[PDB]
């Protein structure tokens, strides 16, 4: 289990 | 094609311990394997497949839904179609974002920000922005399908308890999901090397928990509605079977999809199988509404 | 984090035309740019995108076709579903194909055949019979489109002549992708480094000339089916502009997105375009069906 | 104009 990442200019999912 | 080296021929050499040299800002060798290459190519061909899926999925069902909705002009209705030109338009910025300079192997390899473009960054506002007016309107759906299915039960006190209940997560997920909009333009704008994820993970999860609420209250309801019609009558088969039937899929399905989301191995591309179970609660009310006007009109 | 070089502060330098270094079977260094593999990764992120929009498009209109086509049992809704349920599978296969060995830059950079997985041979023939199965499919659709609908008319000689012509350009393109499968196959097989794509190119714009002629018989045929409900009635707004409306969208969407996939610029991912204009020729007529019923019910 | 190409090893389109 983990937490969302988002890269480091990945717009909302 | 001067001579094919002597690796050709060896069966038990595998290219994915082989390591490519570049450059990069932090060094000059920075060696990677090719495997880690294959993983990023392959979360970005993941999530662009989900948003294909996405895409097609709600452009096909706006026009089913035009096609065939005969109630035109109700609230729902309208509000369906900003939802669904909503995703349609998010999942076309994001197929932007995937063919564009943020998420080629080019940044996510070498660290550069002269190969930024500010109109990339442009994109990623609008599609947080986009984003937000997305939530707002399932949320504005939302409290406008407990608020009318609410009208007409005897016991008002908890329809209306539910309503309030409901419109406060609607306006939560709306304001932590702009919160989280602006704290990330900021830095974007700042630095282009540079996350605010921090307040994500928590509107995402608060979409979420409203998408389990709501799926609570309609199946709690229903069966009450079909358990009294079953005392008195029956409930094996009518429209009334269908609405629960969906309701059962919005209850089951997305919260599935959610665990299944944050529960995968991370950096695989994975992460936006929640834009899916989006999708899905999105994609239940229309569908619904097709399945009981093909179930009222024989 | 040791130190950031130099290039990292000066504003002119862009990674496109910095190299990669790697090792291949035909050289030592064999120098790569990083726009040569973001066009190899862009190429294969288009190709994901139109197949998620493929299988999402497909899997909602099975779905919808089921909820809402009372006429169970006949034979187009039945030939409609197996051409859903291979255009989904299809799909399918080809996002596995995606994410594979053989899409990998692993092997459109290094040409190791050491790295094919026999396994995803056997997922290439699936693959190519499972299209085969598609053309037949469609075919079968489209030659039960014709015979259904050349019953009745008075001028049955020119009926039989259409029925005969669009049957023997079925199984014309049903035996040529045929032949190219089984051309492909026995080439891959042998060698995992070929390809027999020869046949394909003449079986794609026999399946393109097939869907023009179809899409010419149902128009100059509802044509004239409205110009003589002109001279004697009118013809403005009936389910007759329903049928008409789509067979003027299958003969305009489809041809222009063949040109346009013709057009383009090659390498760029861009050319399974093809399949959306299938995907279009397919979905035309579930879609007639359903504004069919939905503006005969009223 | 060109004609399609299929990587060594593409399956039909
Ligand atoms: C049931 C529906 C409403 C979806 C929510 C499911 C929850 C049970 C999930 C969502 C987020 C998950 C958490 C996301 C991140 C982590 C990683 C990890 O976090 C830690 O405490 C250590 C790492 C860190 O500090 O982040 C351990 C599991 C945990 C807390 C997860 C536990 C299970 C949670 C709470
Ligand atoms: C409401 C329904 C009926 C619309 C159905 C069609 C749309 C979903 C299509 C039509 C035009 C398409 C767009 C046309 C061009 C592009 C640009 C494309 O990006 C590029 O060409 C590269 C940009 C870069 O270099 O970064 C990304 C997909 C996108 C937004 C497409 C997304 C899908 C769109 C919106
Ligand atoms: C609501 C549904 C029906 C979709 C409607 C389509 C729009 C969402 C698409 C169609 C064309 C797109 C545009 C096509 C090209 C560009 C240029 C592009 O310029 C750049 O900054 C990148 C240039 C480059 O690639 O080098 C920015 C996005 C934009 C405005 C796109 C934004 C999204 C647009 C308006
Ligand atoms: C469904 C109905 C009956 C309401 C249930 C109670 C809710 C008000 C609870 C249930 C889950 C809770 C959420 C679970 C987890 C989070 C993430 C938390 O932030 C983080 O953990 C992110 C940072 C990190 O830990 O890495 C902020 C609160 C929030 C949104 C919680 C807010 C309150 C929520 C929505
Ligand atoms: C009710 C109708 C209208 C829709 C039904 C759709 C379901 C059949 C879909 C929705 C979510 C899907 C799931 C979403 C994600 C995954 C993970 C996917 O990948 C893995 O499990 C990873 C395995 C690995 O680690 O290698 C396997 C299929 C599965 C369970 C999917 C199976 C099919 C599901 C249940
Ligand atoms: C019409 C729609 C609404 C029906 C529902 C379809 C989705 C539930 C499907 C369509 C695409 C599927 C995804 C396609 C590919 C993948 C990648 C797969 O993982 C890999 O291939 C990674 C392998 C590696 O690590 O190299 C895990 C399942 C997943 C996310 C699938 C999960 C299920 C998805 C989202
Ligand atoms: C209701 C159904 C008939 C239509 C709507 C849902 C389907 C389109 C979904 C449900 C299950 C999905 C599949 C579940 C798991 C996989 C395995 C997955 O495998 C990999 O990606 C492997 C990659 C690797 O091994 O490297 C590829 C997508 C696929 C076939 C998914 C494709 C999309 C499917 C068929
Ligand atoms: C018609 C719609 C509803 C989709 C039906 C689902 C099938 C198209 C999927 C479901 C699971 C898939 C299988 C899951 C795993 C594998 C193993 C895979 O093994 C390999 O050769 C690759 C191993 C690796 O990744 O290293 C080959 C494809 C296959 C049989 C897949 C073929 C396609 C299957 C049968
Ligand atoms: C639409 C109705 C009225 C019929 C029209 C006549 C057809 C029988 C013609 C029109 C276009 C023709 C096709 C145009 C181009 C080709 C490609 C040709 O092969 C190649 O050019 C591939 C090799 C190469 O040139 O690189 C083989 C014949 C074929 C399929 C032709 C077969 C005969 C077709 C279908
Ligand atoms: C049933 C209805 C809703 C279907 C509507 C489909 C059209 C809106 C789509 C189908 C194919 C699309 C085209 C497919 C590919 C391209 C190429 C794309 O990129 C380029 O032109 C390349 C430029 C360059 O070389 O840099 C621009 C949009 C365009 C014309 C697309 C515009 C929108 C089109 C016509
Ligand atoms: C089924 C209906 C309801 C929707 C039909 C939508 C399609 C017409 C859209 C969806 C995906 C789109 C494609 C997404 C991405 C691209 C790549 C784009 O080129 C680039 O991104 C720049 C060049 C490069 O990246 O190499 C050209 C248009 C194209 C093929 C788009 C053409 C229009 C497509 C096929
Ligand atoms: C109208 C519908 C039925 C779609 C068919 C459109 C045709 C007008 C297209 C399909 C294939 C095209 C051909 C595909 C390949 C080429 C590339 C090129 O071929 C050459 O003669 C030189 C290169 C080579 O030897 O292949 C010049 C245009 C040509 C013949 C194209 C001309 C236009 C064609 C016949
Ligand atoms: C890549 O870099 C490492 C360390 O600098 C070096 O040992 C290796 O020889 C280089 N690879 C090739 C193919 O030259
Ligand atoms: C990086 O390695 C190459 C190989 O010798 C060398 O020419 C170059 O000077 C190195 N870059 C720096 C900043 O030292
Ligand atoms: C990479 O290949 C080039 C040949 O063009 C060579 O000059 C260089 O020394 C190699 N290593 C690096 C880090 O560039
Ligand atoms: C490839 O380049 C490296 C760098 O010196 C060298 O060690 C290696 O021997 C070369 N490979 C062959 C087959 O010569």
């Amino acid at each position: 289990w983990h937490w969302l990442q988002l890269k480091p200019g990945q717009p909302m999912y | 094609a001067p001579s094919l080296s002597n690796l050709f021929y060896d069966p038990t050499y595998n290219p994915g311990q082989s390591t490519i040299n570049y450059t990069s800002i932090y060094g000059n060798g920075s060696t990677i394997t090719f495997d880690e290459l294959q993983g990023l190519v392959n979360s970005t061909v993941t999530q662009a497949i989900m948003f294909g899926v996405r895409c097609g999925a709600a452009a096909l069902t706006l026009i089913v839904m035009w096609m065939t909705s005969r109630s035109r002009k109700t609230p729902i209705f309208i509000i369906n179609q900003v939802s669904l030109f909503l995703i349609i338009l998010h999942s076309a910025l994001y197929f932007k974002y995937l063919l564009s300079n943020y998420s080629s192997v080019t940044y996510a390899l070498t660290g550069f920000p002269q190969f930024i473009s500010r109109g990339d960054v442009h994109v990623y506002g609008a599609t947080n922005i986009i984003q937000v007016l997305l939530v707002a309107s399932i949320e504005t759906s939302l409290v406008f399908q407990i608020k009318v299915i609410f009208t007409g039960d005897n016991f008002k006190r908890i329809g209306l308890m539910l309503t309030s209940i409901s419109f406060t997560l609607g306006i939560a997920t709306v304001t932590m999901y702009f919160v989280s909009a602006v704290k990330g333009m900021i830095v974007t704008y700042n630095d282009v090397s540079a996350t605010q994820d921090k307040y994500f993970n928590a509107s995402t999860i608060l979409l979420a928990s409203s998408i389990n609420f709501m799926s609570f209250v309609l199946v709690v309801k229903l069966i009450l509605a079909i358990r009294s019609r079953r005392f008195l009558g029956l409930k094996q088969f009518d429209s009334f079977h269908i609405l629960l039937i969906m309701s059962c899929q919005s209850l089951l399905v997305p919260s599935i999809i959610f665990i299944l989301a944050y529960s995968l191995k991370p950096n695989q591309g994975t992460d936006v199988l929640t834009t899916v179970a989006t999708l899905l609660a999105v994609l239940s009310l229309p569908l619904s509404s097709m399945w009981a006007t093909a179930a009222n009109n024989a």
